[PDB]
């Protein structure tokens, strides 16, 4: 990956999360499960939808009377017609293949990016109240219940609240 | 018992494969195909208006009135690969391809009798093509003829005629009575004087055409060797139409886009089906596959 | 406690741009690469003045149509939607478009008299050759650059006239061939029932018999004239031979080389101005890479596009 | 964004910094204000400038009189000329619009990357001597005066000096 | 103890270009553009070209005396100035169309269709030579053409035919003499009226001579016009002449290859091979682009105006 | 420095590493060294060679005689032909150079990203058993022998082993 998340330090995807492209898997004593971040997902869906649409919207029709016939003394301009057609066709095929190549790469990088962003968002919310074990996971040095969880997820996480128990179970190690 | 929260991404059964720059054959959770290979393999109408299928005859056979043929408008014109002029005689068609390219530009197409069968030729005999009359001598005589036309419509008029070159003088007199003969025709866009070139290679007939602009008059004058217009074609412009060559069959159906292979309903930007198409539809490409990635890299485990 | 924050610019700009994943993104700074502005008028091009044919068109101009004046150089040639005065006498101009293409590149152009009026035609008639197709102040007249030759007495003797090229460049020469509506007229003018014309440079060789007939009158002449032209090299020779039916050159043109020019069709009138780029719609002053104005340009010009807007983002997203 | 700074963890821009694209705003014992870091801004301008200039240079044209004339028996080659002019027109329009979109995206990504780069530069500089709030802000565990701040800005910031003064307050 | 992470650097002087940065030194790069050519005119794919020397295509076909002549080739070459021409003042109809026809082909057997001796008992096959078209200061003519003349004072009407029983097309080339006067016409073909008529399944035409004397080149003012036709298998080509015909001797049977070409080159040929050949020289490379020449035959790179195209493989050089 | 690594917080490259694009330098009692990282490097070789290989692949010529001959009355279509060859030439030049620039940028940024990602790999592997000195050097809160370095590089490095040691020393 370019941003090092997809096929990155997160080494795999989840067949278990069907509700979006990006999301969290959590664990705690009120139960575990999969969720997807609907905001990041929805945003990416908008971006890619618009990418596609703008790709198919970038062709405006050039119409003609194409069908053309030349006699046996017309050979030169006939081959000129052939040259024009073949050349245009080569250019357009080229532009197509190139476009899908580049934009595909950029799309994958885009997903990788979004994932990274979600991660570092969570991590930068948490700080030292938990520990990053790698693989895009965090172990909570304190107890994070449902409300706490959804608090991280929706960005409202309160550090001061659990800070003490965090430093307790933490510095006991540190 | 460390109460984990993890961040991750989607994966699924999807086998869709797409090519990036630095890596190929990548499995992705989601993708869309931009290249339409699908067509109904029928010749349909186009934005409402049906096409004109010349059937057995080709353009020339059509315009000259081949009897194995036989209306006013079209979306596009269709020829078979088996199509042929209904000739008859060895002769040549002059500026035929241009004539075609002209027909590609038209739409409405009123036809009419420019020179009425009965009334027009009291002094001569009629010797085949419906749209022309082959005039020969009455008894001994082939009098000098002058016939004119003025444009009573608001449109150009396509006028086609033909010229005979008997393979021998004997034929020349047997038909047109005159060993020394001329034919000449002028509109204001046009003048030509054809005199018979008598030789063998029976008889030979060369066909010519011209467009008389509205109000302009055309004139035919002959001492012999003239195949005269019976019907001429009043034509008012589109700026477009098109000529398709296909053996495919015409059905009841509509298309935004037609190809000699068949037609297409697709919103896709790209089509590799046929280089020849009519209406609003995809750019033509030599690509076998264009598949754009939408979702992300698929890593099931 | 003391704080240090890192952040970015924002401003009052509502200017919007376009990217692939999002449309209409308001940004801090941007440039427009598309010039939609033109000056609405025809102008001089890099100093040189154009040549405006007015009611006259190229043919009428080179043939010396009486309604024109009958000068020497141009940046580009301008024809109006209706250029009325055409080929005067009903007839056909052979390889017209080619000729227009030959003038399409040039600015040099010295009109001279290749066949001086009086001296050149001793045994034939210079002054009698007018027509009702070509009015001069209401009278019956003809072209300036061509002399229509006819009977003198009942005599129209063979003529060979030869111009070998002493100039430093190509010489464009025009002439014309008359096909009468009657053998009568043919014998009323050229005196010889059977007549020939023929012309050769090393380049051109051809011979015409008059092809006699009356096809419908155009400008009330059922007779016809066919106008021809050719380019003779330097140190080459053009030769005319006629027993009748020949409209000879009088003033022929010499073209030298500067490599550019062109033709414009516009009803836009010529004003006093200067530009490095000119379109039939109007002129253009811009440094820009693109223009949506007109597909036809002359001079040093931006590329034409079907675009409504092309806007390149310079600054960043705008978030106040 | 792609680098998650602009419209990122840093929510918005500052109408109050007029002097550049990227910069700092600080609270001190000597007082507060916005000031732009002119090196990263300047590099940004170098880049963008070269991008636009490159864009314009990448299209320059060769000589034709677009005027051409055909008669009524020339119709075929007329429609061929037309096919040429139009085909080329489409090609170029496409190239233009595409280039524009792609380089707009690349440009925004560029600004974002630059801001993020800056923030990481400063963060890395401060280490534990200050705490990371978010919105690209740091709260100092010691007293950072004018000289101190501007020392951060030119990258000369001294960790050893404030090590203890920070430690005590980090408690 | 310490562990550092870093990147490879070297002395590499290679610099590439990027939208944001110019002349950027980098570790590894590839040149995608070929500036390098063989400098000489080489073979193709093992097989050869066909080089006519100072003769041109016209000469080679008509068999100009100074041309050697034969069998096959990959591509054809005509030197920057290929003079030895039509050596008789005249004109070649559809020259470039013919050239274009040859431009794709390889096999091509030149045979005698109407053998000199036996074909013309009633006409004089020997007096077919002019002063303008010499051999060693003596008189010569085209070897593929028999110029038919009066037998004594007589010139019988001739009808000759050729059916094409081969599998190929057959190229047949003839000529028509326009005399500088009647004296020549009746002195030579002996019939004041003469007519030529050529009939094929495509070609049908009748040339009556046009007599007149226009400028002399090659020392003389006479005229001759060359024509050509491709006759298909199972097809008869027919000639009929009461005079003025310059006649086919050798015709060329044509085996069609869809590729080949014609290069105009002053460059000197040589013994080599190559898969890509150009007027300036040959080319060996896998590089997708070249600035060498616009014209190339064989399988070749795109021509580009690019002086240098340098693509970055490795990373930015920061050596210290 | 799109990813801020090359010419980034890592100020420059090592002329002394000949073994690959990205790698390590190191110090212990057993001394110093420049050892190039293998996997990532080869991955980049693959990416880039696929980049240029693909760029070359993407261009498909047709068997061509572009040249035609037009006589003195053919001037117009001579000019149309010229217009075609010149238009095409222009467009292919544009495509060529444009592609070169864009893919150049993407390439360099690619290298940057791989560098940084290798770094963050190291860091996220080591945790606090080492600290970040700057210029992408780690200082070891414990003692590192060549088997330790090797355990790092091969990606196998064991935290809880040197855990206690570092913790004390820290
Ligand atoms: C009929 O077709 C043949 C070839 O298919 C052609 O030679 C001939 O000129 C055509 N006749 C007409 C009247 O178009």
């Amino acid at each position: 990956g370019l941003f090092g998340a997809i096929a990155g330090f997160i080494e795999g995807g989840w067949t278990g999360m069907i509700d979006g492209w990006y999301g969290y898997h959590h664990q705690n004593e009120q139960g575990s499960g999969y969720a997807a971040d609907l905001k990041s997902t929805q945003n990416a869906i908008d971006g890619i939808t618009n990418k596609v649409n703008s790709v198919i919207e970038k062709m405006n029709t050039q119409f003609i009377a194409v069908g053309k016939e030349f006699n046996h003394l017309e050979k030169r301009i006939e081959n000129l017609n052939k040259k024009v057609d073949d050349g245009f066709l080569d250019i357009w095929t080229y532009n197509a293949e190139l476009l899908i190549l580049l934009e595909n790469e950029r799309t994958l990088d885009y997903h990788d990016s979004n994932v990274k962003n979600l991660y570092e968002k969570v991590r930068s919310q948490l700080k030292n109240n938990a520990r990053e074990i790698g693989n895009g996971c965090f172990e909570f040095y304190h107890k994070c219940d449902d409300k706490c969880m959804e608090s991280v997820k929706n960005g409202t996480y309160d550090y001061p609240k659990y800070s003490e128990e965090a430093k307790l179970n933490r510095e006991e190690i540190d | 018992p460390g109460d984990t929260l993890c961040i991750g991404y989607h994966a699924n059964n999807s086998t869709d494969t797409v090519d990036t720059v630095l890596e190929k054959n990548v499995t992705v959770t989601h993708s869309v195909n931009l290249l339409e290979d699908r067509h109904n393999g029928k010749l349909c109408k186009l934005r409402g208006v049906a096409p004109l299928h010349l059937g057995k005859c080709n353009i020339a056979g059509w315009l000259l009135g081949n009897p194995e043929c036989e209306a006013s408008s079209w979306s596009y014109i269709v020829e078979t690969s088996s199509s042929d002029n209904g000739t008859c005689y060895p002769g040549d068609f002059i500026n035929y391809e241009e004539l075609r390219e002209q027909l590609s530009s038209v739409s409405s197409f009123e036809r009419f009798e420019i020179f009425p069968k009965t009334s027009s030729w009291p002094n001569h005999d009629t010797n085949f093509y419906r749209n022309l009359i082959w005039l020969v001598k009455k008894e001994n005589s082939y009098p000098k003829l002058s016939k004119s036309y003025i444009n009573n419509k608001g449109k150009e008029v396509l006028v086609l005629w033909g010229i005979h070159h008997p393979s021998t003088s004997a034929d020349q007199q047997s038909l047109y009575q005159n060993a020394d003969a001329y034919v000449f025709v002028c509109s204001s866009r046009y003048s030509k004087k054809f005199k018979p070139e008598i030789a063998a290679c029976a008889g030979r007939i060369n066909y010519y055409w011209t467009l008389v602009e509205p109000g302009d008059k055309i004139t035919f004058e002959a001492t012999g060797n003239l195949v005269v217009p019976r019907y001429a074609f009043a034509m008012e412009r589109n700026s477009g139409s098109g000529i398709i060559i296909s053996d495919t069959s015409v059905h009841d159906c509509n298309t935004t886009c037609q190809t000699p292979k068949g037609a297409i309903n697709t919103s896709l930007p790209f089509q590799n089906i046929h280089p020849v198409t009519i209406g609003e539809c995809p750019k033509y490409v030599k690509s076998t596959k264009l598949r754009m990635a939408t979702g992300l890299r698929n890593v099931p485990s």
